[PDB]
RNA sequence: GGUCUUGUAGCUCAGUCGGUAGAGCAACGGUCUGAAGAACCGUGUGUCGGCAGUUCGAUUCUGCCCGAGACCACCA
RNA sequence: AUCAGGACAUUAUCAUGUAGAGAAUAGGUAGGAGCAAUCGAUGCAAGUUCGCUAGGACUUGUUGAUGCGAAAGGUGGAAUACUACCCUUGGUUGUGUGCUGUUCUAAUUGGUAACUGUUAUCCAGUUUCAAGACAGUGUUAGGUGGGCAGUUUGACUGGGG
RNA sequence: GGACUGUUUAACUAAAACACAACUCUAUGCCAAACCGUAAGGUGAUGUAUAUGGGGUGACACCUGCCCAGUGCUGGAAGGU
RNA sequence: UGGACCUAAGCUGAGGCUGAAAAGCGUAGGCGAUGGACAACAGGUUAAUAUUCCUGUACUUACAGUUAGACUGAUGGAGUG
RNA sequence: AUGAGCAGGUUGAAGGUUGAGUAACAUCAACUGGAGGACCGAACCGACUCUCGUUGAAACGAUAGCGGAUGACUUGUGAUU
RNA sequence: CCUGAGUAGCUCGGAAAACGUUAUUUUGAGUGAAUCUGCCCAGACCAUUGGGUAAGCCUAAAUACUAAUUAGUGACCGAUA
């Protein structure tokens, strides 16, 4: 559900489409709740000594973070309700409040499966297999798509949380544990099925489709103007300088803090997701 | 290293009355049976007295597993729950039973990990071994209200 | 400090030679590892020795 | 080239690789097309990788060399 | 810690062997004019192994104290059996040299989560969970590597190199 | 020729370059690689793979042909090493 | 309007975490104001002057008395700025 | 992070509103409307260019044009590499 | 009976001694002995020979100098010094 944008200028034009925009992240004059509402360290794309860590980064337009509650471990059990849809720019999800029955408000991510009023109940449990209950992987039926994924028990989803990820369940595997997961990127994860993981998809699934068409647009998210690594500088990359059009250096172009970048690998070796999987993008682990 | 070997385990046979094969940091670096000593105390003089002081340990200290056994299947722990909406709200740690147990007087062990979250309640056995020719074993009792 | 806190084995500072033989210094730093060492009332954390210090120390019976 | 493999008909691979050099391809005798293309069935030919050793009839067998591939241009 | 696995040289073990001719499968060298007979033959019915398809060899009942031609007629370039050596070729209990498959928590850890101090981001301890001897760690050494440096890329020449 | 509203040699060239949009390639599970810091600690990003880091092309649209011989890359693998 | 109030990017920093030293990250508190919040206007006034000095007029701030009713109810939290 | 200016002339897509109409949509018709890296341009800033200047009034300006100004316009103090 | 334990030495890299690492002195890591009834040293090493007792510690002096006090001196100058 997109729609294209018409210039109606009277200088050249743009080629976008964009998503409504006013259904999730809706609101149209927005009074934001002051005693719940937070200021975040603003660097630009710096470190928090100021050094750089990003190729010319920058351009959030005011960015305020809504409190998110991954764990849902703290009120087990109580069956809350969807209460709003709160805003949330500085992610591409917008999270939900929901409310428990005991008098406690908190925050969930939003899947698609959850309307505002619903009954929810977020435990870890054998209950209904529906969005908004986060539910450990183990009680988690075969060949049903889950997302909130995480590798440490009682420890909180961190894995496929943003606007319209997902994951596949296709087994399990003989060790109590490790269900194995089709996660995105393409990587057949085990990861532990004690785990918590909420089943259903996050929502806006429209984030899919979604085309810049100004620099506006690509300076009002936090985003600058890249320069390809061919139009450089001397001792910046090999390539930059001479007459004709700018060549790419060496046999494999480099990155503008000055090393190879061409089919090379730079997984951690002390990541707990390297062992777990599968199948990997061209090995098994 | 280790020079103290009162009772003995090292996960295969072995015997008290200093007979330990070397492992480095381990059980043998841990297990309460078998700590650092200094060596002032081991010579050809003082062979027998370390022997007289190991033996007498041994026989007390079977005693005193015995009478341990005996009373802690005598004395038992209290416990209590609170419940929400027909299931359980959390999970199980060993801090709190550090805290039951100093609160009488005493304390507990740390490097006897074993055990994970119990996600039951009620009546049930917890064994912890700490010698090996008697066993200790404790009950503990959680009311449901 | 990249060292050894309780008893201080000190990284040897001298020069280095290899193929390269230039006029440099270096620190040949101490075998670090995190054991623990015996001390009454608990407080036996995790702290740095070097392993050298580490078998002197077990050579001295004090874990 | 020194830590290793190592070679066959004009070419590709078996070798009583010591005693022997054969199967397919340029080619052959014929064949059917007017004739010729197109054509199926057999080969003609034969560096046994060269030098010092072994010997029953030995470059092949061993050892040394021509080589592809890989640590070995008296010094930061 | 435990745990077994198999490797390389592997003890002892079992089978591995055809140009033809030549009783003939021709492993070779080799003592020998020797040794098979209840140490069950000349062999067999079978089982087993090997098999090149000559059929060979070990085993149980059987052949019966007779000969084995594989002592020896005969052999080729290579001759037997018994007998000894080298084997062949691999296993194998087998010791050593490098190693692989195990688990275990107990070394090792944690911007995993919580309690308390700390209603204190840095934290201390308590822990949770996760595993777990792996990695990492000092030293050593192999490789990686103009991302980077101290520097260098001779001279002659009707100018340069 | 470039997408244009646009930016640069802050003071010749400020453009047909670059940039933007768009097209495509590259690796990675929360210290995510990537990066910074000086280890600490921290950014990317206090982002969660529908995200981040980089490369090549460059309104829109059709394509992007053949080729690994080779460099880099990728994975596998006995053995020499 | 500032400071006597606090808060921005960010920072000093009791403790604490690393690191030859040096030094870095962060914490209480304290800063950081171009922000929030705090209450006054007209007339006339010096060689330089004014809600500021004087005249006619107000808000804001607690105590001593003072009379007075009301049971006050925080530092935590709810709404606000 | 705190801020601030953009006149005037503008445009008028979409969104929304209404009837005719057609088996029904279709199709026609109409108003609000106000989005735009929308337009010229005063304020504004910039600096693409002609001449002066190039022992200037200017350590980059003077003449004359020009770009943008409803947003990739202009922009201060503080603060961050 | 005692006379000072990761210290000789070995392996990989190492620091002064003429020495730019050979005796002597030195160790980041794997290591390694005894206390005279002892071990070490003695420009490979060994036996002899000799030297010494070790794997604890302090110590003024001769070692730099004349800013505080005092006095004097000059092949030092004379305001461009």
């Amino acid at each position: 559900p997109i729609k294209k944008i018409i210039s109606r200028s009277n200088s050249g034009i743009h080629h976008s489409t964009v998503i409504d925009y006013k259904k999730l992240l809706t609101t149209n004059k927005n009074k934001p709740e002051k005693s719940l509402l937070v200021t975040l360290k603003k660097h630009g794309g710096r470190n928090n000594q100021g050094k750089i860590t990003v190729r010319h980064q920058g351009g959030r337009n005011k960015r305020k973070y809504r409190i998110i509650d991954f764990k849902r471990t703290h009120y087990d059990n109580i069956e809350a309700t969807v209460k709003s849809i709160e805003y949330d720019p500085n992610r591409s999800c917008f999270v939900s409040l929901i409310t428990y029955a005991n008098g406690a408000k908190s925050y969930i991510i939003s899947p698609d499966g959850i309307k505002v009023g619903d009954k929810i109940l977020a435990s870890e449990h054998p209950i209904d297999i529906k969005p908004g209950f986060s539910m450990p992987l183990a009680f988690i039926p075969e060949g049903t798509q889950v997302h909130n994924i995480e590798l440490h028990p009682k420890g909180g989803g961190q894995i496929a949380r943003s606007a319209g990820s997902y994951a596949r369940i296709l087994g399990q595997d003989e060790t109590g544990k490790y269900v194995i997961l089709q996660l995105l990127s393409g990587e057949t994860r085990k990861f532990l099925k004690e785990c918590r993981a909420t089943v259903g998809v996050v929502s806006n699934l429209d984030h899919n489709l979604v085309v810049i068409g100004k620099a506006g647009r690509n300076r009002h998210r936090g985003i600058r103007p890249t320069v390809r690594g061919s139009a450089m500088n001397p001792n910046d990359h090999p390539h930059g300088g001479g007459e004709g059009r700018s060549p790419v250096g060496r046999d494999a172009p480099r990155t503008p803090w000055g090393k190879r970048h061409m089919g090379v690998k730079t997984r951690n070796m002390k990541k707990a997701s390297t062992n777990l999987i599968i199948r990997n993008r061209k090995g098994e682990q | 290293m280790k020079v103290i070997l009162k009772q003995d385990v090292s996960n295969l046979g072995k015997r008290f009355d200093v007979v330990d094969v070397k492992d480095g940091y381990a059980i043998h670096f841990l297990f309460p049976k078998k700590l650092a000593a200094p060596l002032t105390k081991k010579s050809l003089q003082d062979r027998d007295l370390f022997l007289k002081k190991q033996q007498e340990h041994y026989e007390i200290n079977k005693a005193l597993s015995h009478k341990l056994k005996e009373v802690i299947e005598q004395t038992e722990l209290h416990f209590s729950l609170k419940e929400h909406n027909g299931r359980p709200y959390g999970s199980i740690i060993t801090k709190q039973i550090i805290n039951q147990a100093h609160t009488k007087g005493m304390a507990l062990q740390k490097f006897m990990f074993k055990d994970n979250v119990r996600l039951g309640f009620g009546d049930h056995e917890i064994t912890l071994h700490i010698f090996e020719d008697t066993t200790a074993v404790l009950k503990v009792k959680v009311t449901p209200d | 400090a990249k060292k050894d806190q309780l008893t201080l084995r000190g990284p040897l500072y001298g020069n280095n030679r290899s193929h390269s033989k230039t006029i440099t210094r270096r620190k040949w730093n101490v075998n670090l590892q995190p054991c623990k060492v015996k001390t009454a009332d608990g407080k036996t954390t995790r702290i740095l020795v070097s392993t050298r210090t580490l078998r002197t120390l077990k050579k001295h019976n004090r874990l």
